[PDB]
RNA sequence: GCGGCGG
DNA sequence: CCGCCGC
């Protein structure tokens, strides 16, 4: 699948030639970036209220007992207004937005569906007709890998594999007690440094620095777990996926003459 | 598609040869060629030019007097054309719906056949509006049809859209499918290797659409619905309409 | 196209299963010599400049056919690796 | 065959000299045919006394330069792999400090190419171009600022690229803004520097600005005047004595950097007109009087505070108008190297003037060829601009002889900017093809300039038009510069005129670039013909106004890739300029003089003039083009003829009767047959196989050379080391292989042998043909330049016939290009109620997405061709008329149908039958006679039909005609290896070829991951291991295949293997591991 | 290009071939036409072989010199070549490979000439026309390969397009025309 | 800010949005076909199919921009030529009826039965802020010519 | 690596 | 993007 994500994603880019878009737009949302016509996403959810004119006009979301200020320049193009509701994470300016905020406001679970969406957009109104399935397959990836707050075995300033972390966490609770709970932060990473940083070396040794790669994977006696069409590639061996798949790489073929020919063995 | 859910993948091959070999054979006996009369002009082609054209006029002595600023006026214009070109539009078609049903350039449009109602009106009817180098479309339409003489301008003013479609499709289809190449790059490595994972942690996907006119809930497009919902297993289950 | 695909992918729980089995299906139908067959009697595969096919021009097309059939059985770990060639040795000229 | 031409707008003027461009351009730039009396002011000796008189005290001044004995002629240039160049001389003197004496010499400075008489070069062997060029033509400009919506910015460009780019800019915070190479520094420093000073300045400048408050500013530098001098010289980057060292000052004065464009309208002209208004000398350039003068800084700032001010006159420059951008003519551009060896050697004279004694140095002591030479030589087979003439056929090489390029120096424009520069400006009017740009990344920045086009005095591509003055046109023609073309009403050729009257009220017109109506009393001036408004490429494009644009550039491209065909036909409707193009081309042969013929052999010409003089012409009998195609000259004149003065004596490569021509006319149905036609297939009649309607005769030239090693010297010799005597037959010649032998793949064309050897130049896969004709050059070298090491070369010509096949593509000029499916008998195709069967059929539906009706129009007027027997020349945009046509087609229905009633028969059953489909689908007019009916359905271009395998009609009429169409350089002889298995790399292991084995397709990422998808793994697995690395892999596998086995399992690739060394070479240490975390051995 | 950068860039294939493409009408999506002429380079070795399994030759080394000279081979070494092909398929791809489809399996069926006879429903999937296009062959050589390249990588069994659920074996132009006309 | 229009203009330009959104689905359609045909790849058909629908969206963003914030003036009474005021002029020396509506510039349009007017053109400008009985001029390519506001009506 | 063409 | 042709 990881393929032919990829690849149903790609071919139409070809055809993709104030606010921008096309290619552009789908390699700034593949890559977490701030993009031309940036908007002001609202950190904090609830009313909203403005100031007119004055060289500057002003978005402030207030409630409880404070406002998050927020700058709108006299040139910008703001359609929330004086009066209602606005959950964390929702367009206060008008156009394109910065998932990295985003995901700080609102959360994980809209960054993904706000890019997943946010892609398609182009795709639609391009004629092409993608299932989401790819683009999420893509997306997750980009959600991969998060930080460190509270330790337990490595220090807390690190960037290692989400899911390498559902591992300790559930065996530091579960099968080990002693609960040091392994509080991380999600990270968006870009596309291309999600890529960057994949775990295998064998993978790094192509892309970035084939002397850094070593290097470290040196020191720490890496075991490449091979696992990855591009590292298993090198290894010249039959694909992990395709019928490589060690699912049924291995599969016996008998005849009933010769199979009750081994209990003829027996 | 209705084929190869109902009988089968091979069984459908069959039929899409089947479908392969009829189409072609009746394609060459049901004779259909291309002539230059073919291509058969509107009636009211002379009439809708002639009503927007005296229309041109009043917009013209409009301005001369000083009621229409700079800009109006040619705002103005453009929408007389951009209205005139796609009456003259239907036009062509309604007079192949009921007067030449069977016109060989018709019928391949209509059919999924070849030609695009677009072009099929730049034949007939007349492609119209040709933008300046810039973007600023021109006040001028082109008034000819390419079954009529293109006259000598109108060629050139129509050149400078084709140029610029050129090389449009120049540096983005030697982009070399590189999104093609950054996709593979970070999804290389996923594959399927399974059990019904036990995790059940899922997407909802929404059916309906925000905010484009103001807040009003909308049904999602039929397609894109489509795009998010086909070939995908239920999280849990949804009595919805009277079936499980 | 092929010959029953469809019944042959609802013979396996994966598309890919299927194409191992066919696979090495072939292999046991050359190796151990070319009448490792189960199915030779009459309605067995054929070629046109005469009826050779009786022999051996194309063996995946003979495992297909004979998967086509409850005659063999694929799985996970049927048969202990090694013993299942020497069997297959003595048993098959 | 009668030749009817519908032209109705009186062409006022003949096309000019197609090939000018380069032609006088090199006439000009080296005036060589006439003496020094009256030598020129450009070019060459405009170089020479630019950089000539020189003065290090030392002083050498030029004299006359005279050059004209060509070491040898054309043809043995080609031969010979020699460079067709002119000896080049000059009588130089150099005067002494010592009054009294002088010297006077003569010393040979290298050799310059020569100009072709078609207008090519004849470099190192090879026939060459150089295509002309565009730029920023050096002057003074003013554009918007990049982000501040504010106030605008000037520049100052003068080439060559050694001179400084200046800008001018005004800022918020204070005052001027002058950046000379990276760095930016006050204005009036500057004018300070040079004598304006804060009084005088401010008043003439500010008295209308008030932005002086800018320049007066200096109340502390501006109050000390040649001290700024000094003070600006801090200001450069670098530290240096601040002893009046002029120097990097000395460089933006009169000299190098600015320009020494010929004085008057050069650079002058960008001056005068646009800002400021009189010139002093070339440039910016007076460095006499301790003091200095620049007439031309204040006026650029003057103009500066004129254009934020007010409307003194509206500058606002756009810079593609061709009137800012120059075009460089090869003369400008051979002349502009020469100058730079002019500087070259100029630089070691002046070293050669401390150097030696005295008296005791004269011309050599002061003179060195090295410079010019290795200078002028680099340009022609080095620089970017000179290029391989394209001669797929004539027309081919004469675009490519014409075509305007932006890439090149780097100075001029470079590749990741020219979104803007790709449009078809508004100014590219007649200036420049707007169809001619190629398709894909490079489209409008190459392109080929219009049919008038013809550079003036400075590059700005001049048109023509035509002044009318009142209610008359007038025949006096003016070649307008680009901007001058704004200032008037011009208006359009398709206007009605009773001969020099006007003839309607609301006459179209163009202001500038803006379509307009105008009055009869505004009109003053006038289009000279549609023609002007394409290329010469374009205008060969029949209804080209039917045309859409897009596809017309396919059009006019394709015709660049025609191949020379045995049978050249002119197409049954011609543009109007097919005629000329084989004329101003040189592929025909013309009779100067009126006279008559003597000799009419196969090889030569021979006619005598009734003035006094026969002449003997030799007719290049089959000659290898640059692109491998048959170049001969049919004679078409028979022995004793009085022949008038410019008639065709011998037929060119694709022009016959002198007419171009290239593919041939053939009958053609449109209708789709069972598939062979599906996307953008063609059906073709293997009748036209029959009468070689398509066969074109090539060449292939195979190269070897007897190279000289140390371990001994390649001998080439009929001794063939391995024993056999059966492939020595052919290789009859002692080394060489006999004429008129037919060479297979494998044959030997050329024995050699080599040290420890069979190293013999073999017909290399693929194919070869005849032997036709051979080259040696042995020792004693006539005049030709052996390179070193190579001790004799050896040159094998082989040919043979292309008959059209199913791989070959042919196509219209309109656009309709395609390949050809299937070749039907003749038995069984499309037939026409007369046994006439079709010849080709295309496929209805590529017509109607692409927008090219203007070849279904040619081919109902090719339907009446046919019938009537006559060719016909329909212009550009006015041509031919669809009245016109039915007119014509209506005569042609008494010939076919005519004939028909009088032989003695009427209407099949199978006509009515159809005829009844028709009326029913609206193409007749119910109730009339079958005889009108027909008539009705033939004038609109359509026929009956009957299929040929049936015999049944086609139920409805199909529309068939004569439709010109060409095979394209596309044999398919260059599109299939089939490679089994062979040679490897011996560095990488990858199976390149060479000679005998073909290469493998590579197979790139790009298509593994369309097989990781598939779950193609071991067809993956294959693809990188027992069909590339594993040596012991593709070994069991070739074996297991011979045996008629089950290919062997694969080992550890070589490139795992080598991955584990190449890691154990190093600290890291990669140990492969087992199920339970141990070892595993690949070996 | 080191040598971590090799194992991936990717490399020339053994048993390769490339020619110009034409329409095929009456050939099935099951099938492709391939020039014998090729074939036999192509399949050479698997010839060689069924040669010596037919008296033409006695040995390999003469079954190969048999084609180093010889001009037709006429009907026989064409009867064995066209035997040896049976049930076998070989690939193709076109000049981007951008998705999956951009290379499909086909069962040879041996033609006359230069050209490679392609099935106009699939000139979909390769983006690609008949105006000089070129496509490159391949053939599985494994037993394994041959399997999976016939089951799974076939072109009727990739009917339906992996970027969306819609069919991409969608009859085009020409054959509509017709269908429609007829309706 | 603020965009004024009337009754009229907003069912109008409301109506306007709801025909483009029509073309915009059909011009959809076709652009669909277009990538999917790849038959003669590479050709006016894409480029062309895209730029049209831009234009399209184009009118779409105008449309939609206007539409969700413009404001309403309930004025049929009053006498100062204001937005939404229907102005007759009378040419004083050969005596010509005019009939102009001044309006914001998004409701212009030399179409309507008033002709209506924008609210920052030049005739628009000078209308404004009078009552019946007034005379104003302003330029005009011939000349000036001085209108007297023959009646305001509602 | 520079240049030219084709899809 | 891949294929070729040449200093
Ligand atoms: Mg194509």
């Amino acid at each position: 699948v990881g393929i032919v994500a990829a690849q149903s994603i790609g071919e139409p880019g070809t055809q993709l030639t104030d606010i921008t878009q096309g290619l552009p737009r789908v390699i700034e949302l593949f890559e977490a970036r701030r993009p031309k016509a940036k908007a002001v996403i609202s950190e904090i959810d609830g009313v909203v209220r403005i100031e007119e004119t004055e060289e500057k006009l002003s978005v402030f979301v207030e409630s409880e007992g404070f406002s998050k200020e927020y700058k709108l320049p006299k040139e910008a193009r703001l359609l929330v207004k004086d009066g209602d509701y606005v959950e964390a994470g929702q367009p206060l300016t008008r156009g394109a937005i910065d998932p990295h905020q985003l995901l700080e406001a609102k959360g994980p679970e809209a960054v993904e569906r706000y890019l997943v969406e946010e892609i398609q957009k182009v795709y639609r109104a391009q004629g092409v007709k993608l299932h989401d399935k790819h683009i999420e397959i893509v997306v997750r990836q980009m959600m991969k890998y998060v930080e460190v707050t509270d330790p337990g075995d490595s220090r807390l300033l690190e960037g290692q594999v989400l899911e390498k972390w559902d591992v300790e966490a559930l065996n530091e609770r579960l099968i080990a007690e002693g609960k040091t709970p392994v509080a991380w932060k999600p990270l968006l990473m870009g596309v291309t440094k999600s890529a960057l940083s994949t775990k295998s070396w064998l993978s790094a040794a192509s892309f970035q620095n084939t002397t850094h790669v070593l290097t470290e994977a040196a020191i720490a006696g890496k075991k490449d777990e091979l696992i990855g069409l591009k590292e298993n590639v090198i290894l010249g061996r039959l694909i992990p996926a395709g019928t490589g798949s060690d699912f049924v790489r291995f599969t016996q073929v008998v005849d009933q003459k010769t199979l009750k020919a081994i209990e003829e063995a027996r | 598609y209705q084929a190869f859910l109902r009988l089968g993948m091979e069984k459908t091959a069959r039929l899409l040869d089947a479908l392969k070999y009829y189409g072609f054979t009746f394609s060459t006996t049901s004779g259909i060629t291309i002539g230059i009369d073919d291509a058969v002009i509107p009636e009211e082609k002379k009439q809708y030019l002639e009503e927007a054209d005296r229309k041109l006029l009043q917009i013209e002595q409009a301005y001369e007097m000083g009621f229409l600023t700079d800009r109006e006026r040619y705002d103005q214009i453009l929408q007389l054309w951009t209205e005139t070109t796609e009456k003259v539009t239907q036009a062509v078609f309604k007079n192949f719906e009921e007067n030449y049903p069977f016109n060989p350039l018709y019928v391949m449009a209509q059919s999924g056949a070849r030609g695009n109602p677009q072009q099929i009106r730049q034949l007939c009817g007349l492609r119209g509006l040709m933008q300046k180098p810039s973007g600023e479309t021109f006040e001028v339409p082109v008034r000819s049809s390419f079954r009529e003489g293109l006259t000598v301008l109108e060629y050139f003013i129509s050149s400078h859209g084709a140029r610029k479609g050129g090389a449009d499709t120049a540096l983005r289809t030697a982009d070399s499918g590189y999104l093609t190449r950054k996709l593979v790059d970070v999804t290389h490595e996923i594959v399927v290797r399974e059990a019904d994972c036990g995790t059940t942690n899922y997407i909802s996907v929404p059916l309906f659409q925000p905010d484009e006119v103001t807040r009003s809930l909308r049904l999602r497009k039929r397609a894109d619905i489509e795009a998010g919902l086909y070939g995908r297993v239920l999280a849990r289950e949804v009595e919805v309409l009277g079936v499980r | 196209a092929e010959p029953g695909i469809d019944k042959l992918f609802g013979m396996v729980d994966s598309k890919y299963r299927l194409t191992v089995v066919v696979a090495k299906r072939a292999q046991q139908l050359l190796r151990h010599g070319f009448k490792n067959t189960v199915l030779e009697p009459e309605e067995r595969p054929k070629m046109q400049t005469l009826e050779g096919l009786f022999d051996d021009p194309n063996a995946v097309t003979w495992a297909m056919k004979e998967l086509l059939t409850g005659r063999l059985v694929f799985g996970e770990n049927l048969v202990p690796e090694d013993r299942l060639q020497k069997e297959m040795e003595r048993l098959y000229p | 065959m009668e030749i009817k031409r519908f032209g109705r707008i009186r062409e006022v003027i003949p096309l000019p000299p197609l090939t000018e461009i380069q032609v006088e351009s090199y006439r000009r730039a080296l005036q060589a045919d006439v003496p020094p009396e009256k030598r020129e002011n450009v070019g060459i000796q405009a170089a020479f006394r630019e950089t000539f008189p020189i003065e290090e005290g030392l002083v050498l001044d030029f004299l006359e330069y005279r050059l004209g004995e060509p070491p040898f002629p054309q043809d043995e240039c080609r031969e010979k792999d020699l460079t067709y160049q002119a000896p080049l001389y000059a009588r130089l003197q150099l005067i002494h400090k010592d009054t009294g004496l002088i010297k006077e010499d003569e010393v040979f400075l290298g050799h310059i190419p020569l100009m072709t008489e078609d207008g090519s070069f004849i470099i190192n062997g090879a026939d060459r171009v150089i295509v002309s060029q565009i730029h920023r033509s050096p002057g003074v400009y003013f554009t918007p600022d990049p982000a501040r919506p504010g106030r605008y910015i000037a520049s100052i460009i003068p080439l060559p690229k050694r001179g400084p780019w200046i800008d001018l800019e005004v800022e918020p915070n204070g005052v001027v803004s002058m950046k000379v190479n990276k760095r930016k520094f006050p204005l009036v420093l500057l004018l300070r520097v040079l004598g304006y000073d804060q009084e005088t300045l401010a008043r003439e400048l500010g008295a209308y600005g008030e932005l002086v408050q800018g320049l007066m500013d200096e109340s502390v530098f501006a109050m000390r005047p040649e001290e700024a001098l000094i003070r600006l010289f801090t200001l450069l980057r670098p530290g240096d004595p601040p002893k009046r060292d002029k120097a990097v000052a000395y460089v933006y004065g009169l000299i190098a950097d600015p320009r020494r464009y010929d004085l008057g309208e050069a650079g002058r002209y960008k001056a005068e007109e646009k800002l400021g208004i009189r010139l002093s000398g070339r440039t910016l350039a007076r460095f006499e009087d301790g003091e200095f003068k620049d007439e031309v800084f204040l006026p650029t700032l003057r103009y500066l505070f004129a254009l934020t001010a007010g409307v003194p006159g509206h500058e606002v420059d756009d810079i593609d108008h061709l009137g800012n951008r120059r075009i460089r003519t090869v003369g400008e551009l051979m002349t502009d190297q020469f100058r730079v060896g002019l500087a070259r050697l100029a630089r070691g004279v002046r070293e050669r003037m401390l150097m030696g004694s005295e008296d005791s140095l004269t011309p050599a002591k002061l003179v060195n060829s090295r410079p010019l030479e290795a200078a002028i030589r680099e340009f022609f087979s080095r620089s970017q601009l000179s290029q391989f003439k394209d001669e797929t056929n004539p027309l081919s090489s004469l675009r490519h002889k014409r075509r305007i390029s932006a890439l090149g120096p780097g100075g001029l424009t470079r590749e990741r900017a020219g979104f803007d520069v790709r449009d078809v400006h508004r100014t590219h009017y007649g200036r420049i093809c707007p169809v001619e740009t190629p398709e894909g990344a490079n489209i409008g920045l190459i392109t080929s300039l219009a049919a008038y086009a013809r550079v003036d005095e400075l590059g700005f591509i001049r048109t023509p038009y035509r002044r009318v003055v009142g209610g008359v046109v007038t025949d006096e023609v003016v070649y307008m510069t680009a901007t001058e073309e704004d200032r008037y009403t011009i208006a359009q050729a398709n206007t009605p005129l009773e001969g020099n009257r006007i003839a309607a009220e609301r006459v179209v017109a163009r202001r500038k670039g803006e379509p307009v109506i105008v009055s009869p009393e505004e009109v003053e001036f006038m289009d000279v013909s549609p023609k002007q408004v394409f290329s010469v490429n374009t205008n060969l494009i029949p209804f080209l106004e039917h045309d859409d644009a897009n596809r017309a550039l396919m059009g006019s491209n394709m015709q660049t890739q025609a191949v020379p065909l045995i049978r050249a036909q002119a197409p049954v409707v011609m543009t109007g300029l097919e005629e000329r193009v084989v004329r101003d081309s040189l592929a025909a042969l013309y009779a100067e003089e009126d006279g008559e013929v003597a000799k009419v052999d196969g090889n030569r010409i021979v006619v005598r003039y009734e003035d006094g003089r026969l002449v003997e012409y030799p007719l290049r009998r089959f000659y290898r083009s640059n692109q491998g195609t048959a170049l001969d000259q049919r004679p078409r004149v028979v022995v004793g003829q009085r022949v008038r003065k410019g008639d065709l004596l011998a037929d060119g490569p694709a022009s016959e009767n002198g007419f171009l021509a290239l593919g041939q006319n053939v009958l053609v149905a449109i209708m789709p047959f069972d598939g062979y036609n599906f996307e953008d297939a063609i059906v073709i009649s293997e009748e036209l196989l029959k009468r070689d309607f398509y066969t074109s005769i090539h060449i292939e030239r195979y190269e070897i050379e007897a190279r000289d090693t140390k371990l001994g010297p390649e001998r080439i010799t009929r001794d063939i080391p391995h024993l056999s005597e059966a492939a020595l037959r052919d290789l009859d010649e002692e080394g060489v292989v006999r004429i008129g032998a037919e060479v297979k793949p494998g044959d030997i064309l050329v024995g050699r042998t080599s040290f420890k050897k069979d190293t013999s130049l073999r017909v290399p896969p693929g194919e070869g043909g005849i032997v036709v004709r051979t080259v040696r050059l042995r020792r004693g070298d006539p005049g030709v330049e052996l390179k070193p090491g190579v001790r004799e070369v050896v040159r094998v010509y082989v040919a043979q016939k292309r008959k059209l096949q199913v791989g070959d593509k042919l196509a219209n000029r309109h656009g309709n290009k395609g390949v050809v499916a299937k070749i039907l008998p003749v038995e069984d195709m499309p037939h026409l109620p007369d046994g006439t069967p079709v010849d080709v059929i295309l496929n209805p539906l590529g017509v109607p997405s692409r927008m090219n009706l203007g070849q279904i129009l040619e081919t109902h007027l090719g339907l009446a061709g046919y019938f009537l027997g006559q060719r016909y020349i329909s212009p550009i945009f006015d041509g031919a008329k669809e009245p016109e046509i039915k007119e014509l087609l209506a005569q042609a229905f008494e010939v076919y149908f005519g004939k028909r009633k009088g032989e003695g028969f009427g209407v099949d059953k199978r006509e009515v039958e159809v005829l009844r489909r028709a009326e029913k689908l609206g193409l007749v007019t119910p109730g009339k006679t079958p005889e009108e009916q027909l008539k009705e359905l033939f004038l609109q271009g359509k026929v009956v039909l009957y299929d040929g395998r049936t015999g049944e009609p086609i139920e409805g009429p199909i529309v068939v005609g004569q439709m010109f169409i060409m095979k394209l350089y596309h044999m398919v002889e260059d599109k299939m290896h089939a490679r089994s298995t062979g040679p490897y790399s011996l560095i990488t292991q990858q199976p390149l070829g060479g000679k005998a084995q073909f290469g493998g397709q590579r197979f790139g990422e790009m298509e593994v991951w369309a097989l990781e998808a598939y779950g193609a793994a071991h067809t993956l697995q294959e693809m990188l291991t027992l069909k590339s690395d594993d040596i012991e892999g593709r070994n069991a596998a070739y074996e297991a295949i011979i045996k008629g086995e089950d290919v062997p399992e694969p080992s550890v690739p070589e490139s795992f293997r080598v991955l584990v060394k190449e890691l154990q070479a190093l600290a890291l240490d990669v140990q492969t591991l087992d199920e339970k975390d141990n070892p595993v051995d690949i070996f | 290009q080191g040598r971590f950068r090799q194992n991936l860039l990717g490399k020339r294939v053994d048993y390769s071939g490339r020619s110009v493409i034409v329409v095929g009408p009456q050939l099935k999506l099951h099938q492709c036409g391939l020039p014998k002429r090729m074939a036999l380079e192509l399949f050479k070795p698997f010839l060689l072989k069924k040669m010596e399994e037919k008296g033409i030759a006695p040995n390999v080394k003469a079954a190969r010199r048999m084609l180093e000279r010889q001009r037709d081979i006429k009907d026989e070494v064409w009867d064995a070549l066209e035997e040896v092909i049976h049930g076998k398929v070989v690939l193709l791809n076109r000049a981007p490979t951008l998705h999956r489809l951009g290379i499909q399996a086909f069962q040879p069926v041996l033609v006359e000439g230069q050209s490679i006879q392609l099935h106009p429903l699939v000139c979909e999937a390769f983006n690609a026309d008949f105006d000089g296009d070129q496509m490159a062959v391949h053939v599985p050589l494994s037993s394994f390969a041959q399997a999976e390249a016939r089951i799974q990588m076939l072109s009727a069994h990739n009917l339906l397009s992996p970027a969306s659920g819609e069919p991409l074996a969608k009859p085009s132009r020409d054959i509509i025309l017709g269908l429609y006309y007829i309706t | 800010r603020e965009v004024k229009l009337t009754k009229a203009g907003y069912e109008r330009l409301m109506q306007q949005l709801e025909r483009e959104r029509e073309r915009l689905q059909e011009a959809t359609k076709i652009l669909q076909e277009l990538m999917e045909s790849s038959d003669d790849y590479d050709d006016s058909g894409l480029e062309a199919a895209k730029q049209e629908k831009a234009r399209i969206e184009a009118r779409i963003d105008s449309l939609e921009d206007i539409l969700s914030r413009a404001v309403i003036l309930e004025e049929g009474s009053g006498e100062v030529i204001g937005l939404g005021s229907v102005v007759e002029l009378e040419d004083p020396l050969s005596g010509e009826r005019l009939s102009v509506q001044v309006v914001s510039p998004a409701e212009a349009n030399v179409l309507d039965t008033p002709m209506k007017i924008s609210d920052a053109s030049p005739m628009g400008k000078a209308l404004l802020g009078h009552r019946v009985g007034d005379v104003l001029s302003l330029d005009t390519p011939k000349g000036r010519r001085e209108f007297r506001v023959v009646a305001i009506h509602g």
